[PDB]
């Protein structure tokens, strides 16, 4: 079926197989799911339906859509542009790491499976040469699994602080260059979709996830991992970090408030069904994130079983858990390098698809906002090449010895946290109060046939902005500092630059409001009347 | 519970205009869209207009577009349909349907207001009593000849008799209407009981009662 | 203009019998947009089947729609006297909205002879100067019954009125009314007034004559 195959190619992504188990391990195992389902009910469905309906209603780019819907709140589109730019800066480095693993994978003995190399330290141990072995005192002397040492000391060569940026890893630089040039090739030759290439490269991530889950539940000691994954602690629910990360993981994994969802709705015709597509896409995305959660947490439950250390500190708990649990799982497969290279090719494919659609949405939005310059002299591909070069040069700062901390900061503060919370707050406030929920419900009725069931309407009015403003205020008053490996206690200037770029991603709405008020002034009530009124026939 | 009572309608000249009114109650009128569905005298149903729940998404059929306009008023819970350049082709009985969910349809319909377009004139009805022959079940008749327009409500004995009554639809010839009705009575009932025939013509305000003797 | 058609326009079903209507669409329509209505004789239509599968409030479960694409059907397990009406099919996919031609669900039963009753005009009828003699045909089946007026020594074709009553909900029969339109001068020039109709119960048509005397 063409409908089933095309939809399944958009459910899976890196936000389900890499970011969700990271956020479910860093912010407590089972305590992460309680705000996850709450935001899935109250902010995934309503904001997803809102953005899909608005994108299909206006049927154009994602930043002029807000121009023709509500010209006062046009800064929401520019905030999504900044979020997309930050994402395209650091969404490609995961493909660089996955290429680097693919470089080392083609060997009859895996690099991350034995306890002797140029990078392994003295405190390593095989953890497989004997059943009882000689641990529980080597564990007291900080025993380390070989994959945990391999990642830290060869993949990125971690340094003891963000102030200790070491030499640039040249192999990783070549990996990033290869990722950017294959993304540019996908931009030029590869836009012509369908054929025999979609029947293979769409069900392959689900087959690989299914076989990885089937293996992961078979690993001994996975019962403790699943119990840690599911049984929650309320003391771990007391901090606002879990709530913030759950809500913005909901917003990130659904592409909500990124900016490409308004462009996705514009691709569909005016009479496409928003409600059913939104419901099934959101539910299937939550389900596949949940399944990848089972897989990674079962694997690290086995890791904690084979060590003497408990489940809470057995992996990095930074954004490399998918690069630690998954390389551990593929070692237990018979014919391990085959499954390893197929898995890393899966990661390359499902990261490249999202990067391609993100950069395509960004370039089509920036040439729609500048129509008379980039559509007359054959320079759209030149703009794409210049943007790729610029994001490669700005992206290389995270590939150094200490650049992992910079990547962690921008992952937690660019397409996450306060940026997504503020954009969703102002989006839902705009729709439910400025444009009017009755007018938008009438527009949805004209589009798809039936109005929203008024639960989504009340979510737009009082539920979603209320809960997101509550989470924002709760994060702001009970501030908890960010730690990389759960104990780092970042320097003050690192928090300064993180908050600076998080503000710069979300101060573009009040700045645009201020300059729109200043540019066209007719005193306050006439200004708000002429800015509240929508433009043309939309 | 929910009553879609309607008003307006009557006899209008060709090329004239009329303003129909639909009153809605028992539900939130501003939260459901509305439509006007007409029924031809050949019992052929067709959709005429549709207004949205807000009042800015308005669609028309290809046969009445341009000449027909549909209004709304969410405050007093009323609906309107104003027409211009009425010909003899768009005479019908207009319903006030309610359809908001397009997967649900026009779930709640109205009562129906008869609309007649003709160049003819209004004429008062002439109720003619009918005498039986001179059997067992003696029957009585009452025909009305020379009235205009449709409809006329006719009963027997001012609505007290409704069993064994058979009415007939009006027939159009020479721009006039003719209606009749007959009832069945037993041998003991007639002429022992004075049976009379009543008429109710709204367009002429005529109310006459006739009872016949066996001449 | 998705021109919907229905076949047959007229049908008759005995109670407790299988029956299936249809609604053929000119263009392709969605499977969740086509609806079915039911209009009683002399009443507003009500929603009966929406999205060609479900049933509205108060609809008995013996109604069941089916079909998809362009061919759609309405199936009834066992009909009774409570659902003798006319059914239409609508679509909301394309604008403008269209309805079907309408299938009339009729009933049949054992045939009953008409109760022919001739009514001579009253004394006040000749005041206007015309002649209006009326014959009432009541409680007869089926509707395919011809009537002619017999005058003097020949038949009459001009000035014959026709009025068929719709399907009765009491005893499931029709009623026919015929009026001869003539003048008072022509009334005095004639002496035989007979109305007759060929019913299917008797090969000889039932006759009922009267004289001006
Ligand atoms: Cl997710």
């Amino acid at each position: 079926v063409e409908f089933v195959l095309s939809v399944a190619g958009e459910i899976i992504g890196l936000g389900n197989v890499w970011r969700f188990p990271y956020l479910c391990y860093k912010n407590g195992g089972g305590a992460f799911l309680i705000p996850y389902v709450v935001f899935f009910i109250c902010c995934g469905i309503p904001v997803f339906f809102l953005e899909t309906a608005l994108g299909q209603f206006t049927s154009e780019g994602g930043i002029t859509c807000w121009r023709k819907v509500c010209p006062l709140f046009e800064g929401i589109g520019y905030a999504t542009q900044v979020i997309e730019a930050h994402l395209n800066v650091y969404y490609i480095i995961i493909l660089a790491w996955a290429i680097f693993y693919l470089s080392n994978c083609f060997t009859t003995e895996l690099p991350w499976a034995t306890c002797g190399h140029e990078w392994n330290t003295e405190n390593c141990v095989e953890f497989q040469k004997l059943n009882v072995s000689n641990y529980s005192h080597v564990s007291l002397q900080n025993a380390t699994s070989p994959v945990m040492e391999f990642w830290e000391h060869r993949v990125l060569a971690i340094s003891d602080g963000i102030e200790h940026i070491g030499n640039l890893r040249w192999e990783l630089a070549l990996c990033l260059l290869a990722a950017w040039t294959i993304c540019y090739f996908c931009i030029w030759k590869g836009t012509k979709s369908t054929g025999k290439v979609v029947y293979v490269t769409a069900t392959f991530p689900y087959i690989m996830l299914l076989i990885l889950l089937i293996r992961g539940v078979t690993l001994p000691g996975a019962s403790e991992g699943i119990k840690f994954y599911l049984y929650p602690d309320l003391s771990r629910l007391s901090d606002p970090q879990v709530w913030v990360d759950a809500g913005t993981q909901i917003f990130f994994s659904y592409a909500i408030c990124l900016g490409c969802l308004t462009a996705l709705g514009s691709y569909n015709n005016y009479h496409n069904n928003c409600y059913r597509d939104c419901i099934m896409l959101c539910c299937l995305n939550s389900g596949t994130s949940f399944v990848a959660g089972f897989a990674i947490f079962s694997v690290l439950g086995f890791m904690a079983y084979e060590q003497g250390v408990p489940i809470a500190e057995v992996a990095e708990s930074g954004p490399g858990l998918a690069f630690i649990a998954y390389p551990k799982a593929v070692t237990m497969m018979p014919l391990s390098p085959l499954w390893a290279t197929l898995f890393f090719m899966m990661l390359i494919f499902l990261g490249l698809d999202s990067q391609f659609v993100c950069v395509e949405s960004l370039v089509t939005a920036v040439v729609d906002m500048y129509p008379k310059v980039f559509r007359r002299g054959y320079r759209r591909e030149l703009l794409i090449l210049a943007l790729s070069v610029i994001s490669y040069f700005l992206g290389l700062v995270m590939l150094t010895e200490g650049g992992m901390y910079i990547f962690q900061l921008f992952d937690s503060y660019a397409a996450s946290g306060m940026c997504l919370l503020f954009v969703a707050i102002f989006e839902c406030i705009c729709i439910g109060w400025v444009y009017g929920s009755n007018r938008f419900s009438e527009d949805i009725r004209d589009m798809i046939g039936f109005p929203p069931p008024s639960l989504i309407k009340w979510c737009w009015m009082i539920m979603t902005p209320g809960i997101c403003a509550g989470i924002f205020i709760f994060f702001l008053i009970k501030y908890k500092p960010l730690k990389y490996n759960n104990i780092y206690t970042y320097p003050a200037w690192g928090y300064g630059i993180g908050w600076l770029m998080a503000l710069s991603s979300m101060l573009c709405i009040p700045l645009w409001i201020c300059i729109t008020v200043w540019k066209t002034e007719g005193t306050l009530p006439e200004k708000l009347q002429k800015l509240t009124t929508p433009s043309t026939d939309l | 519970e929910v009553q879609l009572v309607e008003s307006g309608g009557g006899l209008v000249k060709p090329g004239g205009s009329l303003k129909l009114s639909c009153a809605a109650s028992g539900f939130t009128f501003s939260s459901y869209a509305m439509s006007w569905v007409r029924q031809s005298p050949e019992k052929r149903l067709e959709w005429v207009a549709e207004i949205s729940s807000g009042g800015r998404y308005i669609y028309y059929s290809d046969t009445v577009t341009g000449r027909f306009t549909i209004s709304r008023d969410n405050a007093r819970n009323i609906l309107h349909l104003e027409m211009s350049s009425l010909r003899s082709e768009d005479t019908a009985m207009y319903y006030c349907a309610r359809g908001e969910v397009r997967q649900r349809g026009f779930d709640y319909w109205g009562q129906g207001t008869t609309l007649t377009v003709s160049s003819a004139k209004t004429t008062a009805p002439s109720v003619y009593p009918l005498a039986p022959v001179c059997g067992s079940s003696v029957t009585l008749g009452c025909l009305v000849k020379g009235y205009f327009p449709e409809p006329v409500t006719l009963t027997w004995n001012s609505g007290s008799l409704s069993s064994g009554v058979h009415t007939f639809p009006a027939v159009l010839q020479s721009d006039l209407y003719t209606l009749s009705s007959s009832v069945t009575v037993t041998s003991s009932t007639w002429p022992s009981q004075s049976i009379t025939c009543n008429v109710a013509h709204p367009a002429s305000s005529t109310k006459v009662d006739k009872k016949i003797e066996p001449r | 203009e998705n021109v919907l058609t229905q076949s047959p326009a007229i049908m008759s079903t005995s109670p407790g019998e299988k029956v299936t209507m249809t609604c053929r669409a000119s263009s392709s329509v969605g499977s969740s947009y086509l609806h079915w209505y039911q209009q009683k004789s002399g009443a507003s239509p009500k929603l009966w089947i929406y999205s060609t599968s479900n049933l509205a409030s108060g609809v008995p479960a013996r109604f069941s729609g089916s079909g998809s694409g362009t061919s759609y059907s309405l199936t009834i397990s066992s009909v009774e006297a409570e659902d003798a009406a006319t059914y239409y099919c609508q679509q909301f996919s394309g604008y403008p909205l269209t309805f079907g031609s309408g299938t009339k669900l009729e009933m049949k039963r054992a045939d009953a002879a008409p109760t022919v009753s001739i009514f001579p005009p009253s004394s006040e009828q000749l005041t206007s100067g015309g002649a209006s003699v009326v014959c009432f045909l009541n409680n007869f089946y089926p509707k395919d019954i011809n009537v002619k007026w017999k005058i003097d020594g020949s038949e009459r074709q001009n000035g014959v009125l026709n009025s068929w009553t719709d399907q009765d909900s009491k005893d499931s029969t029709y009623s026919m009314s015929s009026t001869l339109t003539l003048t008072k001068d022509e009334y005095e020039r004639h002496n035989s007034y007979t109305c007759e109709a060929t019913h299917k119960t008797s090969t000889s048509p039932i006759v009922k004559s009267f004289n001006r005397n």
